């Protein structure tokens, strides 16, 4: 689906400095808007830059054995400064996400990463009658995240009971080592309501699985790191409660 | 009373009818709908979305992620295609498990064009050329490069561009084709061969893979709604 | 549903001839070819012999060439893999597959058998 | 003819009306089979009432069809095909019966005994179907609490959305000759809208 | 092709398009000489579009057909009637087909059972089907089949 | 509800009615019709197509191709017609097996004109003259040339023009005639005689044949749809 | 039906030279258009003269014992240069036919030939339940053709179970020895589809049976030859497949 061919190497280093953050993106161009919609305001307190700035999660090692990785939103960013706060001090909250996944290697490494953003991504446990099942804490692995396997999400079953090959229905991009180094996914707020409670309900779900294995030239770096930078877009929350300071 | 006459068909129940019946909850405030991104209008739209084909459904590789990994190994230049595929939807186990096929198992016919996209997943430095070939319906499977070369084929270069897109046209006898196994209306073949060979510098792993995708086009349509659900 | 029943397996001697066969249900064997793939303990999907029902044009793998003989039956919808003069390297769990057709490649097929274990036993 | 450029695709539409959403679900399928009866004897199990929670999740046909999407809004049209018969091999008689079907809106008191007050429901709708005529039909609009019905719900609070509960009993009283009946319910989701599609559930449920 | 009357009439031509209107006259009766009783029945008629799964047992899943139409005719009322438009795969229905691939065109299959369950007194029924080809068009006429079929 | 009253005729089934009933397959894409040559609008059109009459249905010649071959033999000039035919459709075994008659066995009446065309199939060199005669309804069969000569007759010359066309007019008592055997409404006779004789040069075979054709006209119409199909 | 009387002898020799061919027709005038339609293009690759030119089949002897003869289209012309090729290299194909049947005799021979073009002419085998029956090869006798009898097509039953006398419903002309020497039948494409596969389906069927016997003056030529020249009209085929050269 993502049959693009920007250039191949590197051209232009154009940094995204929003608020306090700074990114220095590989370029800027080549981004996918989920379903063709930009995160908009409810048609409330709009913090903007205060909440709307780049936060970086923990970097994870990609290896010749890796089966995949997964995170939840806003869940992961629950331990992020002002966005971490505003999440616990309000009963409401809707937010967009600029999932900017970067992965650098050399002209000598080969493989392919597919960043899949699954809206309402519940994980594997074939009890249709009683879903949710796995405890609040397991279902929410924070900023460190969870991982796929060959709480148990099977890779070819996308960790939900449906053949991986059809995953390509959800918004995605393929970080193919020989071409792109970056993945840009703007995910607008998707839920059954106009606004809801962030602490309990998980909107999206970033799942990066390997479509091609990792092969490194003779002897080189045994593993390569993948980084996930996420940012809250056009967010609002109602309404401050006894700023119950922890 | 107004003279009325009851004709045949009264008191019967047509499952597929369309009649105005009494509304059980008068004045009920229905919650207004919001523009939740991703509204679908028709099924054909889900087909125009490229979906990865599980090419290698071998004994061990089927029902595992390996079914999606077509590996270009280090073997002799034998005009034996690296991969061949039948353009026969439900009459071939490979095109069936695609989102495209998943739409076709709910109809009897299918028309229009289809597009196969191959994405190479090897070292930047690695180079070579391959020949993606198409053989129209009824024609025998192209088993040699020379054979496959004569027909509609694209000479896809690995060295330059990473992704090839070959749009399979509408070369069909009937205006509407069978989604079932029929000889009167049988698909054809899409096969890949070593135009050149694979050239890798230094000591970079000599075996990489290629992924495949399939989707429909604007002219792709379906008919006669049927089902197949078991217990 | 197309069924291929891999029959003719077992633990024979080194040089011990052993024929293989597969009952092809669900289709007209002529529309398809038929071949064989072996896989040694913990190894890879490797080819051995395959021919097309219509043209009966042979094709073998280089290492197996000579000793192995493939032959089709259009009446009983079965293939006969005469694995004659066996060797300790021929100890690989075999498999049969109907082709589109025609030759021994990576996979290039679709219908796969359950798997019959042949072990070229040697003293 | 023969051609493999790389254009968009080729030409424009070619008639795709019978494949559209509304037309994809325009067909009403079986959703459940309720079994009542009019016994003269004290049978507490089959005791007149039959309770069934309104859910598509019970059958397979209409279930998998709805699973290609995550969200939906739909005007639920329901029809009831009632059929009766004598149980005992007796030349016993029975007068044409009346049954009371009850669409009880989600989050209300689910009837237990066929004697309780909740079977009178001053507010809840009811349908008195006399046997031997054209099957009963009611229309329940979008009764969701949210802006859409969530097929697959991620997070915590599977009850799904709750489309209510159906209860049926024989209105006619205790007749010596026991007659058993079976109510077949059908669901037609007219005016249906959907959002964010997922890969179809491959296996069995 | 089963009956003669409507068959020979259609044979004067080679090609045709026609809106097929069908009516079902159901009639019941008791079989055994017993003063046994039965409650007014319901039958389920099924127009299954050509090229679909033909039901075997009256228990199978294909008797639920989420997509295939069905008609619940209660006995004792005006016979059931459905309209099946031109369901041909070609531009016309070919009465006489020359060449290779007699299945003709396949207008589908009809299946009927008693919806009401097992009642001690066995009642047999007979469904008579009628065909009215409204909005009919025809092409290239041949000499009429002189003899018997 | 709107006060309505059920009159007699409700719940009955008239086989020949015309009512709008429910359509089992909503939104089904019907394949558009193409102009395939030879579209028929009405049955009377198939009648205006000349069809060869099997004149000689003799013991051995019937149900064989010879029934279509009327042979002019070498016999004496006897005013005994070479052929005579009754203008009584289903009341005569000859006009019955024609496409014209095949249309008439599906109605009760028939009106208008009819045309008998005789095509000579002998040597170019051969010459002669014949008299095709017509005797209106009720009149006795013309058994002599002189007798047949008096009425409507055409003097068809073999030597010059090969084909004769005699249009039988509408000389009928009733505005609509019986397709059945009735004396109140009985056809008439069409017979051929030796005006002159047959003259053949050299040693060319002295026996040739003549074919006959029959068709309807623009003013030819039918009524009261009936049938006759057996098992 | 064909009650015409051009002249009787010969007037004008006007040759039809299409492409590589040359005919030298008895005249030109007196031709029958099947149903009043000319072979038109689908409303594709149009070869024109390449495919659209005159091809002549094998000449057959007409004798005092002959029962008739029959051919199939495109079947007969399956062994004709470019039209023979284009038939096997394409999955499609629709075509018109100018069946120009010639028969020459003297002012001393007598008889009558009726050239009948039966659209979708299936041959005799009274199995209504299972038609087609006779093998692909028998049903397709190529350019040499098949013959009627007193695979078995009965003459008075037109070789299909219907009385010959009614054959006159199909387009036709009568080559009556004392008048016409030539028969011209333009047959437009007739089939249930817009275009189909020629190799399997037979559109028309040229059937020439004798309506009058053959009688020759004393001692002359014991038999006379009949020739069938057929030509593809306004033809198109889609779409070249691995020009699978034989």
């Amino acid at each position: 689906s993502p049959n693009i061919e920007a250039c191949g190497y590197s051209d232009r280093v154009l940094q995204l400095t929003l608020g306090n953050s700074t990114i220095t993106t590989q370029e800027a161009a080549n981004s996918v808007v989920a379903y063709g919609r930009w995160p908009e305001y409810l048609r409330p307190t709009e913090p903007d830059v205060a909440a709307c700035r780049f936060y970086t999660l923990d970097t994870v090692s990609w290896t010749k054995e890796s089966r995949g990785w997964w995170w939840k939103l806003p869940d992961a960013l629950r331990d992020m400064g002002l966005f971490g706060q505003n999440m616990y001090y309000h009963y409401l909250g809707r937010s967009g996400y600029t999932v900017h996944v970067q992965c650098n290697a050399s002209k000598f490494h080969q493989g392919a990463l597919g960043v899949f953003a699954v809206p309402e991504m519940c994980l594997a446990g074939d009890s249709n009658t009683t879903t949710m099942h796995t405890s609040y804490q397991n279902a929410n692995p924070g900023e460190k995240g969870g991982t796929f396997t060959g709480f148990c999400p099977v890779d070819y079953l996308l960790g939900n009971g449906t053949l991986l090959g059809n995953a390509f229905v959800f918004p995605h991009q393929i970080i193919n080592l020989r071409t792109n180094n970056c993945a840009t996914l703007v995910l607008p707020y998707v839920n059954s309501l106009s606004i809801d409670s962030m602490v309990k309900h998980n909107n999206w779900g970033i799942a990066i699985l390997p479509l091609a294995p990792l092969n490194f030239a003779s002897e080189s770096s045994p593993e390569i790191p993948i980084t996930l930078t996420i940012a809250p877009m056009c967010c609002e929350f109602n309404g401050l409660r006894n700023i119950t300071l922890p | 009373g107004l003279p009325v006459m009851n004709t045949p068909g009264s008191n019967q129940y047509l499952t597929a009818d369309n009649f105005q019946s009494p509304c059980a909850l008068p004045e009920f405030d229905v919650t207004p709908p919001i523009d939740i991104p991703g509204e679908v209008k028709n099924m054909m739209e889900l087909a125009e979305i490229d979906t990865m084909i599980p090419f290698d459904l071998s004994a061990t590789k089927k029902n595992t992620m390996e079914m999606y990994r077509v590996r270009l190994s280090d073997k002799p230049h034998t005009d034996d295609p690296i991969l061949c595929l039948s353009l026969s939807p439900a009459s071939d186990p490979r095109l069936s498990h695609t989102m495209l096929g998943e739409i076709l198992n709910y109809y009897t016919h299918w028309a229009g064009s289809l597009k196969f996209t191959f994405l190479f997943c090897g070292s930047m430095m690695a180079t070579g050329k391959l020949l993606v070939s198409y053989a129209p319906p009824g024609a025998d499977p192209p088993k040699k490069r020379k054979e496959a070369m004569l027909g509609t084929h694209v000479i896809w270069d690995i060295g330059l561009q990473s992704s090839c897109t070959m749009v399979v046209p509408w070369i069909s006898n009937t205006t509407y084709r069978q989604t079932i196994d029929d000889s009167f209306t049988e698909g054809g073949y899409i096969s890949v061969f070593y135009q050149t060979r694979i050239v890798v510098p230094l000591s970079t792993p000599r075996e990489m893979d290629i992924l495949g995708f399939v989707s429909a086009c604007n002219d792709f349509s379906v008919r006669l709604l049927r089902d197949t659900t078991h217990i | 549903q197309v069924q291929l029943q891999e029959s003719g397996g077992g633990s024979v001697q080194a040089g011990g001839s052993l024929t293989l066969s597969c009952a092809a249900s669900g289709y007209a064997v002529s529309r398809y070819s038929m071949g064989w793939f072996r896989q040694a303990p913990g190894k890879e999907n490797e080819g051995v012999a395959a021919i097309d029902s219509s043209g009966v044009g042979t094709t073998y793998a280089d290492s197996v060439k000579g000793r192995f003989t493939i032959s089709r039956d259009n009446a009983k919808d079965t293939v006969y893999l005469r694995m004659n003069s066996l060797k300790p390297e021929d100890t690989a769990i075999y498999y049969c597959a109907s082709g589109f057709g025609l030759s021994l490649s990576r996979y290039t097929y679709a219908y796969w058998g359950q798997g019959t274990q042949v072990t070229v036993s040697s003293h | 003819p023969s051609d493999t450029v790389q254009t968009r695709h080729v030409v424009q539409h070619r008639s795709r009306s019978e494949s559209s959403i509304e037309s994809f679900f325009a067909r009403g399928a079986c959703v459940t089979i309720m079994t009542v009866d009019n016994p003269a004897s004290t049978t507490n199990k089959d005791k007149l009432f039959a309770v069934w929670k309104i859910t598509y999740k019970d059958t397979v046909q209409l279930r998998r069809k709805l699973e290609f999407f995550t969200y939906s809004r739909f005007d639920m049209e329901l029809t009831f095909v009632v059929t009766a018969n004598f149980t005992e091999t007796n030349n016993g008689h029975a007068l044409n019966q009346v049954y009371q079907i009850m669409y009880v809106p989600p989050g209300a008191p689910v009837p237990e005994k066929w004697d309780d007050y909740t079977w009178q429901t001053s507010s809840n709708p009811s349908i008195f179907y006399t046997y031997g005529t054209a099957p009963a039909r009611i229309s329940v609009p979008y009764v969701g609490i949210s802006n859409a019905y969530s097929h697959f719900y991620d997070g915590f609070s599977a009850s799904l959305n709750d489309f209510g509960i159906l209860a049926v009993r024989v209105v006619n009283d205790h007749n010596p000759t026991k007659v058993t009946s079976k109510i077949r319910v059908y669901l037609k989701p007219k005016h249906i809208r959907v959002w964010c599609p997922r890969p179809p559930r491959a296996v069995a449920y």
